[PDB]
């Protein structure tokens, strides 16, 4: 190719640019599911003070 | 949307947590004893 | 509570008691200060996360070519420079009974006289540079040139200071002076000894004080610009850019806990247990001068400039210094400090060994001399981070 900031010929890697062109922000695609308690499902409830 | 099954569990939580101070108010209408009602210079 | 201590306010010494002869007015007061540079410089739109400024910088060229000579590549260039906020801040306390009564209005007299103080602050931040931020880039009084005005004004602003300004490429647009200066204007007579500035009767105030023109140029008044030898300014105040991300928030409690103390060493009072009141006053500001050097310092006359020359510890070859555009030779990059002075005198000019003074050692010297100082590094084999830099009054 040619180097980082080559005199003749202006690219995206060029430090010129940086700040503009960056990466975009996505949603985390890999989230796991916020879990919860299974002894809440198998034990009985019951009111307390 | 909330499965119906956790919601009636998360609501009767609520319910209860209610039921407890309703029953300061249920004690002045049904005349009940009450900690504060007892007249002190009695002996006891 | 303790009675007039430093920090509560309380029922003590402060207060009369309110009776009928007490005056309605401070028949004294002095009216509120302002300030200046929220009036003269660019007001920019500004966010927490603070901004940034590109700039371009290229050497974009064309060239004369022959016929079928085929033709040339050419470069643009771009850069950029960012800029933050720093918060000013202050808390001040009273008795519960003291936020009940309001005496004199104290609690209203507080919450102005503490969005002064904060005013106040961020004018001498910018001016003068005392206690200023880490946030901030630049302050006036960082400037490397300087002016003295006091036996004829015109002569001073109009032609001498201005030779000095237009020949760096920079430009003349505003002046700024403080009220100290009115005895200067005054007088400031021609040779048959009438003044300039005021017309033929004497009875108008002078021209720049009625906030008129000098040379085309607006003349702004303040009765605080002055510190040290410095009495005003004049340069490009387009070259200044200021923000606030909000204004003074006020927020208010009985119910926090406080130090009284400093951080090391507490006294940690709980608001609610003494039944005293706080209020929590802040703002952000933000500032850039794009540079420093677009601005004279406007003096009396004798005035001496200090500069501080710093080489990063670089550790062979030569720098070289300059006076008013002249050229000394290479200097060597540990030379003797007594080297400095005689590199100076060297200058095909009026300068010479009673005034000009140095102290310091090799890449630390500190420089005195009667003009504009200036270095170049170009000599030197690793002056990658190498400088220079002008002194302060204390």
């Amino acid at each position: 190719g040619f180097s980082a900031d080559h005199s003749q010929i202006a690219q995206t890697k060029d430090t010129m640019f940086t700040g503009y062109l960056d990466p975009v922000q996505a949603k985390d695609y890999f989230a796991e599911a916020e879990k919860t308690s299974i002894v809440q499902r198998v034990a009985q409830k019951i009111p307390m003070g | 949307s909330i499965d119906p099954e956790k919601l009636r569990d998360q609501l009767l939580d609520a319910f209860e947590n209610k039921q407890n101070e309703l029953k300061s108010s249920k004690a002045y209408y049904d005349a009940e004893r009450r900690p504060d009602a007892i007249g002190l210079a009695v002996p006891l | 509570s303790a009675d007039h201590s430093q920090i509560a306010q309380t029922k003590d010494t402060m207060f009369t008691g309110y009776l009928d002869p007490v005056q309605a007015k401070d028949y004294f007061a002095e009216a509120e200060k302002t300030s200046i540079v929220q009036r003269v410089a660019q007001k920019i739109p500004m966010g927490a996360t603070g901004i940034v400024i590109p700039h371009w910088t290229g050497d974009v060229s064309a060239q004369w070519i022959g016929e079928g000579d085929m033709k040339p590549i050419t470069k643009g260039n771009m850069t950029k420079r960012d800029v933050h906020p720093a918060k000013i801040a202050t808390i001040f306390v009273a008795s519960a009974e003291t936020v009940r009564a309001n005496p004199a209005n104290y609690l209203g007299t507080m919450r102005t006289k503490v969005a002064t103080a904060i005013a106040m602050a961020f004018d001498n931040a910018a001016l003068h540079g005392t206690n200023a931020p880490s946030a901030f880039q630049g302050y006036l009084d960082q400037s490397n040139k300087t002016q003295s005005i006091s036996p004829n004004a015109y002569q001073g602003l109009g032609v001498s200071g201005l030779t000095k300004l237009v020949t760096d490429g920079k430009k003349w647009t505003h002046t700024l002076l403080d009220d100290t200066v009115e005895p200067v204007l005054n007088g400031s007579v021609d040779a048959n000894g009438r003044p300039l500035f005021v017309e033929s009767t004497y009875e108008s105030l002078t021209t720049p004080f009625r906030e008129g023109r000098i040379l085309g140029r607006p003349t702004i008044l303040s009765d605080h610009v002055a510190e040290g030898d410095v009495v005003g300014y004049a340069g490009d105040f387009s070259q200044i850019i200021w923000g606030q991300v909000g204004g003074l928030s006020f927020d208010v409690t009985d119910q926090a806990t406080l130090n009284l103390g400093s951080q090391e060493s507490p006294n940690f009072v709980s608001l609610w247990q003494h039944n005293l009141v706080a209020v929590r006053v802040e703002a952000e500001y933000g500032l850039l001068i794009n540079d420093v050097n677009a601005f004279v310092k406007l003096t009396f006359d004798p005035v001496l400039t200090t500069y501080a020359l710093d080489l990063d510890g670089a550790s062979a070859g030569n720098f070289t210094l300059s006076l008013d555009g002249k050229t000394s030779a290479n200097i060597a990059y540990n030379a003797s400090t007594a080297t400095v002075k005689s590199a100076i005198v060297a200058i095909d000019d009026g300068v010479s060994a009673d005034d000009v003074t140095v102290t310091g050692s090799a890449g630390d010297y500190t420089i005195t001399v009667p003009g504009t100082l200036t270095a170049d590094f170009s000599g030197l084999t690793d002056g990658e981070g190498a400088s220079i830099s002008v002194v302060s009054v204390g």
